[PDB]
RNA sequence: UAAUAACCGCAACAGGUCUCCAAGAAGCAAAAUCUUUAGUUAAAUAGAAUAACGCAGGUAAGGGAAGUCGGCAACAUAGCUCUGUAAGUUAGCAAGAAAGAGUAGCUCUGGUGAUUAUCGAAUCAGAACUUUAAAGGUUAGGGG
RNA sequence: GUCAUCUAAUUAGUGACGCGCAUGAAUGGAUCACCGUGAUUCCCACUGUCCCUAUCUGCAAUCUAGUGAAACCACAGUCAA
RNA sequence: UGUCGGCUCUUCCUAUCCAUUUCAAGCAGAAUUGAAAAAAGGUAUGAUUGUUCACCAUUUAAUAGGGAACGUGAGCUGGGUUUAGACCGUCGUGAGACAGGUUAGUUUUACCCUACCGUUUCGGUAGAUUUUCAAAGUAUUUAGAUAGUAGCACAACUCAGUACGAGAGGAACCGUUGUGUCACGCCACUGGAUUAUUCAAUUAUUUGAUCAAAUAGUGUUGAGAAUCUAACACGUGUUGAAAUAAUGGCUGAAAGCCUCUCAAGCCAGAAUUUCGUCUAGAUGAAUACUUUGUCUUUUUCUUGUUACUUUAGUACAAUUGAAAAU
RNA sequence: CUGUUGCUUAUAGACGAUGGCAUCAGAAAUCGGUGUUGUAAGCUUUAGAGUUUCUUAAUCAAUACUCUCGGGUAUUGAAUG
């Protein structure tokens, strides 16, 4: 489902972190289990950064939503990671939106800013996102 | 790029940007600004402040 | 037993043992395969690290998503002052190897290349090449040099200049100089003794060896650690908090059979002061003539490549300088031998031309602000020191 | 002498051994911390360098028990005042449940008495102004 | 053990069923309010437990001047078959 | 001879899970299945259980199987088992028994030799006499017998909705761009530690009050340069030549034909082998100066070496030793 | 020649070792650059809520104005002279 290639993106989030879903997917919050892509190693937590296709579960909102392993994809992370052109930016919290494999949004709306590097590799972010940063 | 507390001329390759929920970003120069930035301390009432500068002389 | 879990094995062999040098200088071991259908040309030089700074770059590679106001990288400054070529050696293939068979040498010889054959110079009679300076136009010794010159284009087959850099244009304390040998690539052996005799007591500058966009491969000497622990000398995991007698080690070091430690067991030891070589190095600046300075075409303004209060613990960079991308091995004021890559790279970013667009001159100590002290002048104004 | 050297422990042993007299600050406090009278500066040796591994005390980007037999160890709450407090119950409790708000400095105002205007006690409440917005230097409950 | 429930995932916990190898009535049966440096499970908060290690201080360890033991010791001390 | 498992770490086997090279299919494509070369590289995160084992939820190119005194307790832990307290069930008249369950139960010593890792000291390699030479001493520049060896994997674009196939579906070669990990570094940019008790503030005690400090074994807080550092910052390992294993072929007999050869002779073909590159490295070589010029030993001076000093003794230029290949 | 020794020596370091200089040796301040923190002490702005005390002068008063981009520190492993 993704669009092109992504940069180094610091990954900030860990395994059993816990973000906030800017999707209004009646989702409050989810925590991270795996992370698609991710290469093991031994002892190594599962990493995600922006734009970082996850797969979480719902451990607080509406009953067809909780209790169940869904597909998220990070926007915006605490943690602070740099762009090729010398800019170092973080956010204020870390948030993602529920998609599935195809990349298209379950939902139809997306709360605050949106990081560069998840609405080029998702264009149908990039759509509902209000501004991208 | 200004920076959002010390209002100084930010140097190409430095700084930090901060991106709040209200889709307002803000760039500083140090750590130094970010901090205080923070505590919502007034730049008009820090000295070393280029915004104090322009205010009073 | 089988181990669990398979886990790649901490640090390389490839290394072991990790014996620390003796001499700050390292000795390049190779030089590039000799091609004889070329101008005979010198395949390397020597410069002193002065510092690191970093530079925004304009991006001239295609099909690359990079931003276009241009990307950021780190550059390291290597003052590289002309060096005097003292004399010229060649060597024979014989089967132990190469074989030196004379060392024709020129009739002045500086006082910092004579500072090289003895321990305590304040006390010796300083008499080093004295009789073969004072016996150098004798016809006896001009016949001799004559033979050494006839024996080399007939029974030798690599010809390297002896040259030598000059102390008096560094901030270092250092008085005696390094010498390095240069292989001269390219022609016949008769024409690169004639290419050798040319060059006696003529200065060569960097530019002459090494020219614009050029991968060049560094070999130097790490900085020092002394004696250091498993953690640090292998990155083994630290033990478990509740472990008795101590966190930082590795747990089992052999098994029983073998009844021996196997020298692949990580174990504490002296990290430091190693001998590296890293290749593919790309040259972003080549800092003589017009292109000594720190200016570019899109950031105009006139300074110098040193910043504001000197390079940390260096000093004031004049000289002739190489702009290096990425990092080299070792501290500042180390000697570094440059040369001339021997698997010289085709891919498209090392092809690619370099544009600077911005380099940054500002202190490198604590969060400076402006580029030069003119302009820091000029923004904070008059100071009440000077009225 | 009556004990970190005179007592019992093989010793000038960080163990043990019954009592009397007892200042100031601060605080609810014979609490922690600092000082006065008195005592002492020596109580199994020091100097240089400032490697690894240790013993004792610490801090940390993003995540927050994913480590582990097990939140083991550490972190965290913590004083006082006002509001407010559940199921359950032997009807006494649970209960400091849980949860929320306030606290600094300076300048003032009022209340609580004795003797016929003066004399005296810390305690409570209230109001402007200011600042780095205030229990937290020490002491000081994690909760369900 | 089988059924619910707790978790993304439950040889764990809780609640049910009971021909229960081999429960059961002052060898006491059932029932817990309050209490417990008692045993078990789950939540919120917090954190170097961990992802993954970095760094600081004191005391040693290192070297030196003085002083100065002990366990142990058939003889000793490189490997492959 | 310290008796389970787990943690940490190294190495070995192939009866190979992945990546690489091949052959076969009831192999159109895609996905697969059977087999050969090959052990240089990689092979994960968690709920329950002391568990090995097991069973689940994921992620991955793959989440292969085993050994090393059932590897590894003067390496750790003490969860289990496996003393001494106590409870229950069954058995026994009773003391007591239970590969039945439950809870609580001290984990000692390396300063010795060797192995391994690093680090010093001393000793030293024989055929050579074109003085434009030869040897010894000191110092520099180089040399490389041997030993180790490092780079892998994935993804995106284009090829291409193309080949193939009725349709459904649906690749690959070259090229380009990134990511992950491992290894080596490094201090520019960003972050962390911070007794420069740096600067500032401030609680308590003591300096008659201000200034300026001290004490609270670093009082505390905010900012915090240097130095170190990042799994948190960033660079390099995209690198060339030949010969090969399995296999597919060329010419070609045996065996008038056929055949890749259990024949002679060739070619192409791997994450392979060797050069090339990197690290350590022995005997060494070249040049500079001090010497010496048939030779040695015992003393002896020096921190040590060489030349050097005394008494000797010994020899004194002149027929030896080469075809190569088959 | 080499070693000891000196620079309480470094690009090094457990100790040796290693690297540099040794009379043009070295070290030291001071000065300028370069950094960190945030405006020092003294007098003035009735800054200033208010209470006193003359009587409508003063005094005391958190904090705040000018001198002040101030003062202090800065190799100790910074860089000129």
């Amino acid at each position: 489902g993704r669009q092109g290639n992504k940069f180094r993106v610091t990954c900030g989030l860990n395994n059993a972190s816990t973000v906030n879903c800017a999707d209004n997917t009646g989702a409050k919050t989810l925590t991270i289990i795996s992370v698609k892509g991710f290469h093991g190693r031994l002892n190594r937590l599962p990493r995600a950064g922006c734009g970082d296709m996850v797969v979480a579960t719902c451990k607080k909102g509406k009953p067809e939503y909780r209790k169940k392993m869904h597909t998220a994809v990070i926007i915006r992370q605490r943690r602070t990671w740099r762009r090729k052109d010398g800019v170092t930016l973080y956010f204020e919290d870390n948030a993602a939106v529920i998609v599935n494999m195809k990349g298209e949004m379950k939902g139809s709306a997306i709360t605050g800013p949106v990081s560069k590097e998840s609405a080029d590799l998702w264009p149908k972010i990039s759509s509902n996102a209000p501004t991208i940063v | 790029q200004v920076c959002a507390f010390s209002g100084f001329k930010i140097p190409v390759a430095k700084g930090r940007k901060y991106v709040r929920l209200d889709l307002k970003s803000f760039t500083f120069i140090n750590k130094k600004s970010l901090m205080q930035f923070l505590r919502k301390t007034n730049p008009r009432k820090v000295f070393w402040t280029a915004i104090y500068r322009q205010l009073n002389k | 037993s089988h181990r669990k879990f398979e886990a790649p094995r901490h640090g390389s062999l490839a290394f072991h043992p990790r014996k620390r040098v003796h001499k700050v200088r390292a000795t390049v071991s190779a030089f590039p395969k000799d091609n004889a259908a070329e101008k005979p040309h010198l395949t390397g030089f020597l410069g002193f690290k002065a510092g690191m700074t970093h530079v925004i770059r304009e991006v001239k590679r295609t099909n690359t998503k990079l931003p276009k106001d241009g990307v950021l990288e780190p550059v390291t400054i290597i003052e590289t002052p002309p060096m005097v070529v003292a004399g010229f050696v060649g060597y024979k293939k014989t089967t132990t190897g190469l074989k030196p068979i004379t060392a024709v040498f020129a009739e002045h010889i500086a006082d910092e290349f004579k500072r090289r054959y003895t321990k305590k110079w304040y006390k010796n009679t300083k008499n080093q090449f004295a009789v073969h300076t004072e016996k150098y136009n004798d016809v006896k010794a001009k016949s001799k040099r004559e033979r050494q010159i006839r024996l080399i284009k007939n029974r030798c087959d690599v010809v390297r200049v002896i040259a030598h850099t000059q102390m008096a244009l560094v901030p270092l304390k250092q008085k005696k100089a390094e010498v390095m040998e240069i292989q001269i690539n390219g022609g016949s052996i008769a024409e690169k003794v004639d290419f050798a005799v040319s060059l006696l007591e003529k200065q060569i500058s960097v530019n002459s060896v090494f020219g614009t966009d050029e991968c060049i491969d560094v070999c130097s000497v790490t900085k020092g650690h002394g004696y250091n622990g498993v953690i640090k000398r292998f990155g083994v995991r630290h033990l478990p908090r509740k472990t008795h007698r101590g966190l930082r080690k590795v747990a089992c070091v052999g098994a029983w059979h073998p009844a021996r430690v196997s020298w692949t067991v990580a174990r504490a030891g002296q990290m430091g002061f190693f001998k590296r070589t890293e290749v593919n190095k790309k040259i972003y600046r080549l800092g003589c003539g017009d292109l000594k300075n720190a200016k570019t075409e899109f950031d105009i303004t006139e300074k110098g490549i040193t910043p504001m209060g000197g390079f940390p613990h260096y000093g004031v960079v004049k000289n002739d300088f190489l702009m290096i991308k990425g990092t080299v091995a070792g501290i500042r004021r180390r000697v570094i031998s440059l040369r001339k890559a021997c698997f010289p790279s085709t891919t498209r970013t090392a092809q690619e031309q370099i544009v600077l667009k911005f380099i940054d001159t500002s202190s490198k100590y604590g969060h400076s602000r402006f580029q030069t002290t003119t302009e820091k002048k000029a923004r904070m104004g008059p100071m009440k020191k000077d009225l």
